[PDB]
Formats: C-alpha cells, structure tokens, sequence
RNA sequence: UAGGGACGGUCGGGGGCAUCAGUAUUCAAUUGUCAGAGGUGAAAUUCUUGGAUUUAUUGAAGACUAACUACUGCGAAAGCAUUUGCCAAGGACGUUUUCAUUAAUCAAGAACGAAAGUUAGGGGAUCGAAGAUGAUCAGAUACCGUCGUAGUCUUAA
C-alpha cells in the first residue's frame, strides 16, 4: 500500500489571485450538475478551466451539500454507485466467459466492499433500509 | 397467453425470467409476422432473467438461436452464439450451434461445426468427438464417423478412449453395423482386460439390438471366466434373463451352471 | 571450374551418415552411412567408420564429376543431444584430404524451436 | 573461406583481454585466425588462406561460444584437441514451479558440491550448472552419460543413484 | 504520511474468448539411392529390397512457445512467457477532485487447483457411471423409477 493522495494547503483562504465571484461558481457548479455530472467530476473541472482550488473554500460549504441545497441531489452516494456499477459491469463480464474464475474472485471482492459501506449508510441512514444490494 | 408486444409485457410482470414463456412469446411474435418485436423479447429475455442464472441466459441465447433458424439469419445465430458465448462457455455456446445448425438440416455447416469442435475440444476432451461421431452417423458413413473418433481420441487422452470405444460399439449396435459393434467390443474388452465393464457393456448392447446368441454366450463366457462369485452371478443373472427373453430355459439353466462351476474353488 | 556437390553429413551419437546429394537436394549421389564400411555395431560412430565412409563418398564424388563440395553438418538435434558425434570431423576430414574441395561449413541441425516434452 | 562468431556478455571482457594473446597462440598453431570486438562485444573466428584442417573451424566456434559461456581458458582449450565436445543440456522445461526447480537443480549441484565434482570424476567431463541449462564439456561417452543423468535427475530420481550405477558400471567394466 | 471512491497518463509473461505465427516431433503422399538402421557399456524386442535409415518437396495431427529469460515482472495463492483484437479487472504514481470514520485481526462456509491414480493379485456387502426399460415436450439415453459391469474396498509398483 502506497502513500497517494492530496495534499491541502495550509490556507483556509481565498487565493488572493481568485478574482472570480463567490456565486458564479456555484452557478457553474449546478449547471454542470444539472446537465448531469458526478462531484467528483464536478469538483475536478472547476479545478481545472474555471480554476478554484476547492469549493469548500471559495464558496461557503462542500459541493454535496451546494447540490443538496439546490435540489440536486444524488439518488445513492457516489461511492456506492459507482462501485455498484462495477459491480453489475464484472457480472455481465461473468455471465459471459463462464470460465473467467479471476473475476468471480474479484467479484467477491467488489461485492464484500459494497456492503462494508452499505451497512455504514444504513447505519447513517444517508438511504434508507429495505434496501438490499437488489 | 402472453402472445403480443403489448399483453406480454403487461403479464410478465410477476415472472420476469420466464425463460420458456419469454421463448414461447418470441415464437408466437414470429408466427404473427412481428421478427423485430420477436428478435426484442428474445434478446431482452436475458436481461430480464437474474445475472447469476446462466442457464435462464442459455436459454434465451437457444431461443433465440431457433427463432434464427427457422425464420431468420445465419448471421443472427452467429450473434446467438456469440450471445451463447456471452451467456455461456465458448464450447457449449459451439455445441448449441451445432445443434440449431443441425435443426437447419446444413449438412455444410453442421460438418463444419463438428470439425471447430474436434480441432479445440477435439483436443481437449471426448465431447467433439461425440459430436463427430453423432453428425457422421446420421450422415450414415460409420467408417468416417470410427475415423474421426480415432482422430479425436488420438487428440484427447486415451483414459477415457476406452468408455468411447464401448459408446462407439453401443451406438453401432443401436443404428449401425452389428459385425462393426461386435469388433469395437471386443477390441474394447482387449484394451480393458481386466476389467468387465467393456464386457457387460457389449452383452447389454448386444441384448439391446437383439443378439441374444451373441450376449448370452459371452456373458457366459466372462460368468464362467476369472471372477468372483458376485461378478459371476451377475453376469449369468443377467445372461439367463437375456436367454429366457429369447426363449432358452435350458441355457439359462446352464448358465447358472457355469456360475455354480466358477464360484466354486 | 569446380562442380558442386553438398555433403549432408549426419554425426549422430551410434551413427555417422555421409550422403552428397546434388545442389538441389532432390538427387541423392554415394550414400556410404558408418555402420556399414567396418562394423562390430559400436564403431558405426567411430572417426576410422566416418573416414570410410567418406573416402568412398569421395571416390563415387569423383567417378561422377563432382569436384567440390558445399558441406552441411548435421546433428541428431530434436529434442535431443544437438551436438554432432564423433564422426562429423572425422568425415569433412576425410572429404578434404581425398582430393575434394570443401565449401560453406553450416549448421542444420534441428533446434527444436520449443519443443514437446510435456 | 568460413567465419563463426559469437557475442559476450559484458562482465567477462577483462578475462577476454588477459587470456587473448593465448587464445590467438592456440589457434595459430591450427593456422585460424581470430579477433575480439571490445566495443560490440564480440568473438569471432575466421578461416584463413593457411588452413587444411577444414573441420577446426567448428572446435574454434566451440571454443569461442565456451569463453562466452564463461568456463576458464585451460579448461576451454580441450576442445582443439578431436577426443572432445560440448553439450548444452536443457533443463528449464521439466518442472512447473520455481521452487521445485530450483530444488531439483541444487541437487543436481549436490550438497558442499559433491554431487557434482564426483560427477566430473566419473564421466571425465567438465559440467557447469548454469541458469536454466547445464553446460559439459568432455568425451562422448561422458556425454551421454551426462545428458542421461541431468534429464533424469529433473525427473525425481536422485541423482546419486546415477553416480552410484556409474561406479558400479567401472567396476563392472573393469572384469 | 487512517479508509473508500472518481479522474489522468499508464504498467504487467494477471485472467477469459477469438485470431495469428513458429520450428520440432509423429504419420501419410511423391521422388532420388541402396542394405542395412534403431538402441546399448555391450546386446536384444522392433524397422527393413510393396525400399527401411538419409535427402528433397509437400500435407495432416496433437502439443508447445527454443534462445532473448534475469536472485527481473505480474497474480490472493496454486501459478502465468508467440502476434493481434475484444471483454472486463488490478496495482503503483500524479491530484489545491469527492465521502467523512465509513476502520484492523482472525472460530463455520467456498471458488481454486501444484494437488493425484503408473501395473498386478484379491473380497464385492452397499452404491454404481457404461447399457437397457414407461409418460413430459416439433425434439428429452438427463428429470421421475429400477435391473445392472468396472469402480467404490484392500495390497506392492
């Protein structure tokens, strides 16, 4: 296992060459979200054109909750969706080549991880139970 | 019944994997002239089926395939296959077009199906040599069909060329030459002469297509040879009820004999 | 001047093959193999058998035409020893020093190429 | 007129150098001429106007794809003489697993090297275990008895019981 | 400098299917030539003047992926080396992307497979593939139900 990931600045600042408006950014963020794309993916282009470093500094809270507020919410959390959808994506690749045991290994895994942070939704209530991984 | 575009989807709603009922749609879709709604229902027959339940998917894919074959495209049943091999193991996915080519009736195309099985699967196992053996005896050539299975046995291991000599000589005895069957038996009880099972296996043949004087006199011959005296019971147990079938109550007694002479020592 | 035959020289281990075909290959010309010239069935792979061998070969190479000879030196190769025998020098040695001119030592043993043993 | 050559790996390059003066004294006196490439790094061997052996072309090739294959030059020269060959032995296509082969591969080497030396004073060879093959250089009796004891030693039986039958068969030779 | 997920350029002999290539080996056909050729420490069984062995031209078969191949790579392990394409997957890194404790270790249970049956004597009580018996379906040796051989039991290789 490999240290990977983000380094967060020390400033909890804007970044005093950031001209652009503390609206506009959350207009681009529902225009993106509501011509239908994840925050992950909403967060990383407007990183990268309408250059912010992190909505949760710019604006006044995180982009979840600017799309919660909005009223464009996520049907299941991102993590859970995604790794549903890779889920159904290694199943059909399964129900495919019968003979592909390295997947049915690693659908084991995949399958495993889902309800790790399922039950932890559950248990949050973010979705609600009778829900049962379908 | 479920039978339309429109009734069927509206009563699949408490069995959505019917696999024989999703067929029988699809069937009676192109029997009322609808192949696009029919090719619809059988290609979404899989996917309303689960994931994990392949044979639902093999279903389907089979489905499909016959629809292909009776009112549809060669090109269609190569997608079916395909779509087998997407619902299924490749090998059982060729199987399955062999068998809608052989519903065709393309002698062409089923030769060629039996020979891509007997090239891969030929090598890996008694399967394609089965099916050589099954296209060319209902192609009637049995010295072909002895030929290819020789050829695939020589592919395969020889641990299992024993049991497909003795389904060789069984399935001779069944529809093809007796004198052939009786020869794959003997060379079957040769390569197994320790063991009886080809032995049985040629008497049962033989009392199957009716050569009593044949299954009678060798499972004499192996009751009264070196065994036991349960495997020489059986064996003249089994040639005096093959005797009294043909009408020999005084050789079925003489087999009894022999059992008598041979289980005691 | 010269006129070319092609020697095909086999050195296997319990066998030395000496068979100088035309240049084609098509045509054999003195197939003198080993285990013939003098035999107790061990010599057949011995230097004196291939130099037998050879100084016959050279003597119908001669009585036919053929003054020299491109030289082909094969070994049992498969999956098996590769290396030629006893009887490959012995044999080119003999052809060289009974009036035959040698040409174009090559290897054409068979390198199995990833063979079958399992 | 014949060439052969060969190509060294890189580390053997300052052994090449100190004993070439003797390989060139060695094949001199066969009338064959020979040079080593030290920037491609390279052996190869020509036949020249001077020569009438027309078969020791092939010991040269031999002999240079030897120092390639990293045996000394003493033990090398052996070959210039006709009562002598190579043999390289295939060893790495018997066994599936790493671990295995390599067990059985140490012991063909045997424990301290015993296995191995008493091979050598058996068949009258000279055998390096190396990599995935085994190199031998000797008569060709020793020869096959060596190709017959490392394939059999791939296979399970040990290899002692080889050295074992090969003393039996001196002894038995020797009546 | 806990964990999970997304993205990006990738990386690998990780897997599945399909494709392609390689030269051996074996067999067959066609010649050329003649008496021997395997194999062994020697021999022998075997192959052989309807011509073997060798040589040349092919064709077919089943494998297998020579060197390159390494105290290198990948995989959870067993393991995995020809090309090309598809199908999903995985890991490291990059990240001013996202969620916010979602975490660590192992008692039952499983897919895997390195993972097995080399030849012979013997007991068969049970079970029993192979073979056969009646209905299901345009089509059913499986389904249901039995007779029944080796085997399932043992000992050395």
């Amino acid at each position: 296992k490999g240290i990977s990931s983000s380094a967060i600045p020390y400033s909890r600042n804007a970044p005093a060459w950031f001209k652009l408006s503390s609206e506009s950014v959350i207009e681009q963020i529902v225009k993106y979200a509501r011509k239908g794309l994840t925050p992950s993916q909403i967060g990383v282009l407007l990183r990268d054109a309408h250059g912010v470093t992190q909505a949760r500094v710019i604006t006044g809270n995180k982009i979840m909750r600017i799309l919660k507020s909005n009223g464009l919410a996520p049907e299941i959390p991102e993590d859970l969706y995604y790794l549903i959808k890779k889920a159904v994506s290694v199943r059909k690749h399964l129900e495919r080549n019968r003979k592909d045991k390295d997947a049915k290994f690693r659908l084991i895994l995949i399958e495993s991880r889902i309800h790790r942070l399922a039950r932890y939704y559950r248990t949050v209530a973010v979705l609600p139970p009778n829900w049962k991984y379908e | 019944a479920p039978e339309s575009v429109a009734d069927f989807e509206r009563l699949l709603i408490g069995n959505p994997n019917s696999s024989v009922v999703w067929m029988n749609y699809m069937a009676f879709q192109l029997q009322l002239s609808e192949i696009e709604k029919a090719r619809e229902l059988a290609e979404r027959a899989l996917k309303t089926i689960n994931f994990r339940e392949e044979a639902e998917k093999l279903n389907i894919w089979i489905a499909m395939l016959n629809l292909e074959n009776t009112f549809g495209t060669e090109e269609t049943l190569e997608e079916v296959f395909s779509r087998a091999c997407q619902y299924m193991d490749s090998y059982t996915i060729h199987t399955k077009l062999l068998g809608i080519y052989e519903i065709s009736e393309k002698f062409d195309k089923a030769a060629e199906l039996f020979k891509a099985t007997a090239k891969k699967f030929g090598g890996e196992k008694v399967s394609i040599w089965v099916s050589w053996g099954d296209f060319l005896i209902s192609h009637n050539e049995e010295q072909e069909a002895r030929t290819i299975l020789g050829n695939a046995l020589k592919a395969l291991p020889k641990r299992n060329h024993i049991e497909v000599v003795r389904k060789f000589a069984q399935l001779e005895f069944a529809k093809g030459d007796p004198e052939r069957g009786r020869s794959l038996f003997e060379g079957l009880v040769a390569d197994a002469p320790k063991r009886i099972d080809l032995w049985n296996v040629y008497v049962d043949q033989e009392v199957k297509a009716k050569d009593k004087k044949k299954v009678e006199d060798l499972f004499e011959r192996i009751i009264t040879k070196k065994i036991t005296r349960k495997q020489a019971k059986f064996f003249f147990n089994k040639w005096l009820q093959f005797e009294e079938s043909e009408g020999d109550e005084k050789t079925i007694e003489y087999v009894k004999a022999k059992a008598t002479e041979y289980v005691a020592s | 001047s010269q006129v070319f035959g092609v020697a095909r020289i086999y050195a296997s281990f319990n066998d030395t093959f000496v068979h100088v075909t035309d240049l084609s290959g098509k045509e054999t010309i003195a197939r003198v193999t080993g285990g013939m010239k003098v035999k107790a069935d061990r010599d057949e792979s011995s230097p004196y058998a291939a130099m037998l061998a050879a100084q016959d070969v050279a003597a119908k190479c001669k009585e036919v035409g053929i003054t020299a000879v491109h030289v082909k030196i094969r070994a049992t190769g498969g999956t098996r020893t590769k290396t030629p025998g006893p009887g490959g020098q012995a044999a080119l040695r003999a052809l060289a020093r009974s009036g035959l001119r040698i040409g174009r030592i090559e290897d054409v043993t068979p390198v199995p190429s990833d063979s079958t043993r399992k | 007129e014949s060439s052969f050559m060969t190509l060294f790996p890189k580390y053997r390059e300052s052994y090449l150098k100190t004993i070439w003066n003797d390989v060139t004294r060695a094949l001199d006196k066969h009338n064959i001429a020979c040079v080593l490439d030290l920037v491609e790094g390279s052996m190869t061997v020509k036949t020249t106007r001077k020569t009438y052996d027309p078969a020791i072309i092939l010991k040269a090739r031999d002999l240079i794809k030897l120092l390639a294959r990293s045996v000394p030059f003493p033990q090398a020269v052996k070959i210039l003489q006709d009562d002598m060959a190579c043999d390289v032995i295939k060893i790495g296509n018997f066994v599936t697993n790493k671990e295995r082969f390599v067990k059985r591969r140490q012991r063909l080497v045997g424990p301290n090297g015993n296995t191995l030396k008493a091979l050598e004073l058996l068949t009258k060879c000279y055998i390096l275990v190396q990599g995935n093959t085994v190199s031998a250089m000797g008569p060709f009796k020793g020869l096959k008895e060596v190709r017959r004891v490392v394939e059999d030693c791939m296979k399970n039986i040990h290899p002692i019981y080889h050295i074992k039958e090969l003393m039996i068969k001196r002894e038995l030779a020797k009546r």
